[PDB]
RNA sequence: ACCAUCUAGUAGCUGGUUCCUGCCGAAGUUUCCCUAGGAUAGCAGAAGCUCGUAUCAGUUUUAU
RNA sequence: CACGGACCAAGGAGUCUAACGUCUAUGCGAGUGUUUGGGUGUAAAACCCAUACGCGUAAUGAAAGUGAACGUAGGUUGGGGCCUCGCAAGAGGUGCACAAUCGACCGAUCCUGAGGAUGGAUUUGAGUAAGAGCAUAGCUGUUGGGACCCGAAAG
């Protein structure tokens, strides 16, 4: 009641809780979602050989 | 606007929330001393003038004679029992006036009035 | 005096550019 | 008796 | 030519970083169009009424187009009706998001839609006025 | 004496501050950051019965 | 769908009784607002002086 | 004092609920509204105004959407 | 003539103006109000739309 | 050429305030600013708030006055991007913001007589053409305050 909720909706006269422009905090799930890893070209060995 | 030596008079409000605690100190004082009674008076119901303003409704200094008298009690007596009386006010809306009488009649309803002795 | 003097040559110098 | 300043 | 946003939010470097990602891994012009936009400052970065995505959708075939936007959704009053269809913004307001629920649509956040868009089919982008505020 | 000593700060973003500040005792793991030995009590948030 | 964190007694006993989150702790951590924000309002309480 | 209301602004100041309910008497003069424009159309629904002045045009689009427009004295 | 305040008076001015490193980096000039006091351009940057393309050059050559 | 420099320790010079403005950051969003004030309190702290008010949400004219959709808010040339074909070039549809041109609508405009009346020549107002604003923090420029510091013949 006193922040409020999606079902009351603050309890206070014209304010409500932030909204999320994220909705997830956890990149490292999404780079390894099944739909991104379906539609990226493989990476390089991450050290390139000192050539010459 | 400097031309003057306004730096010789500069009022800074610091003193706001000393001032609203000795304010609300004040109330306290008087409700200790007019218990009984509320620290403010009945006022009335009201329309402004300026017609920019004329939609709004707000209260008055105090009922008028003709208000008080179709009240049921007299201006001197309605003076004891906190009711603001208005010796100068005319009446000029029969809707505010009916509005005015009601809660004149409500305010004596609501009231209870201790032995003179 | 010193100051004096520099003063008296930087007003000449003045009056010089302008004048 | 008047309707206070802000909510109550 | 810009390296890194201005803006020191976490969950806005976090939304620049996943975008670069995407557009280095995929050269897809959308993502590199969505990440050039977000480094966009708030004044760059004008709002996109919810009458401008209204008429969007309603052009020839973009009704089945899914809107993206990099500012923010706002309000309008002047159509009482919107088409039910997925909107996406960094952002959305109370009363935009409000009127894309009733309408029957959807207000997903900008990780949702790289989710489900990783190279950006059917995507659109809008972007407010620029020259309209001053 | 007129120096600026106080600051005006708007309504709406000191209620996100105090919500996000709220929200971060929940996550467990700044808690340790900010120097609580809350490593030997049994959750987070912690919830005590009304008799308390 | 949101968890519930279980009642601890005043001897560390867990309750059988449980409560759902309140959902505030859902809202964003945002440090920079957060420090922003304190370093206005720990002014408040300052108090002028002067030569 | 002639605050100018537009007739898209017009229908905000119904309640929303009621609002849905209808898709009706306006008191403008409550919402410190003197005069009454248009700037577009509002939906074909009647509708009654309350205001002091509106302009011709703006009664134009009233009478199209079968509103009317009450005049106070 | 002296004592204390307006007065820490009045500037076209003499004197001075405090720790470190990296990068970029000038003009010393045109125009125009008919001027002594600058109004405007250019040299150096800052932000965005485009463009990374065939946009250009203190350079040379050919037809008229 | 000259102004200062016998030496050392301390002190000592772009600091504050009111307004306007660009930029950057945060908050809300056609709304926005709570703190002039009231409630409240662990008492100059912190947390909430009725009603009004500052700004915008629409302008125009020396003035009463008037007040922005014929169109899918307008046709074309384009235009970050999207879709179809194209295993690439490339072809087609869509067209964000945005630049140009020809148009529509609001204040006035000079006449045009259907009694202040219809249209046009067209001028013009940063006007509308689906609003883009309001609150706080920081660097920053101008103005007045003693204003980067000491110092000028004095009433």
């Amino acid at each position: 009641q006193v922040w409020g909720s999606e079902t009351v909706a603050s309890s206070k006269v014209g304010y409500t809780l932030p909204s999320h422009i994220i909705s997830t905090s956890d990149v490292t799930r999404i780079i390894n979602s099944s739909e991104i890893q379906s539609a990226i070209r493989p990476a390089g060995q991450a050290t390139q050989k000192r050539t010459h | 606007h400097f031309r003057k030596h306004w730096q010789e008079r500069v009022k800074v409000h610091f003193d706001q929330a000393g001032k609203k605690v000795s304010r609300r100190n004040a109330r306290a004082t008087r409700a200790a001393k007019i218990a009984p009674r509320p620290l403010d008076l009945l006022r009335p119901v009201v329309r402004a003038p300026t017609v920019k303003y004329n939609r709004k409704v707000r209260a008055g200094r105090g009922f008028t004679l003709a208000e008080v008298k179709a009240a049921g009690l007299t201006a001197a007596y309605a003076r004891t029992i906190g009711i603001a009386v208005d010796h100068r006010r005319q009446n000029r809306n029969q809707e505010i006036f009916d509005a005015n009488v009601q809660r004149l009649k409500e305010y004596q309803s609501k009231i209870i009035v201790f032995p003179r002795n | 005096d010193g100051v004096m003097k520099n003063e008296q040559r930087a007003l000449r110098r003045i009056a010089k550019k302008h004048h | 008796l008047q309707t206070p300043a802000g909510g109550k | 030519h810009r390296t890194a946003p201005k803006s020191d939010n976490v969950y806005l470097k976090l939304l620049v970083k996943l975008y670069t990602f995407l557009a280095r891994r995929t050269d897809a012009p959308f993502n590199k169009v969505v990440l050039k936009a977000l480094f966009l400052s708030k004044i760059n970065r004008p709002p996109v009424s919810v009458s401008r995505i209204a008429r969007a959708l309603k052009q020839e075939g973009a009704a089945n187009k899914t809107v993206v936007v990099v500012g923010t959704v706002t309000d309008d009053a002047r159509i009482f009706e919107f088409p039910k269809t997925t909107v996406a913004a960094l952002r959305f307001t109370a009363g935009a998001r409000a009127k894309i629920v009733k309408a029957g649509g959807e207000c997903i956040t900008l990780d949702q839609l790289a989710v489900r868009a990783p190279k950006g089919q059917n995507t659109l982008i809008l972007r407010g006025p620029r020259n309209s505020r001053e | 004496t007129w120096r600026k000593w106080n600051v005006k700060v708007n309504h709406n973003e000191k209620r996100y501050a105090t919500a996000s500040a709220i929200a971060a005792t929940a996550v467990a793991s700044l808690v340790l950051a900010r120097g609580h030995r809350v490593e030997k009590i049994p959750e987070i948030p912690l919830v005590v019965s009304t008799d308390l | 769908s949101r968890p519930q964190v279980t009642v601890h007694s005043l001897t560390g006993e867990a309750t059988a009784n449980a409560l759902p989150l309140p959902a505030v702790f859902s809202a964003p951590i945002r440090p920079d607002i957060v420090h922003t924000v304190f370093t206005s309002v720990n002014k408040n309480k300052r108090q002028a002086y002067a030569v | 004092w002639k605050p100018v209301l537009n007739l898209d602004k017009l229908w905000t100041l119904i309640p929303e609920d009621k609002r849905d309910q209808y898709l009706p008497v306006i008191d403008t003069l409550a919402a410190g509204y003197g005069k009454i424009l248009g700037k577009g159309r509002i939906p074909n629904v009647p509708v009654i105004v309350k205001a002091r002045f509106v302009s011709k045009l703006a009664e134009e689009k009233i009478r199209a959407a079968g509103g009317v427009v009450e005049l106070i004295a």
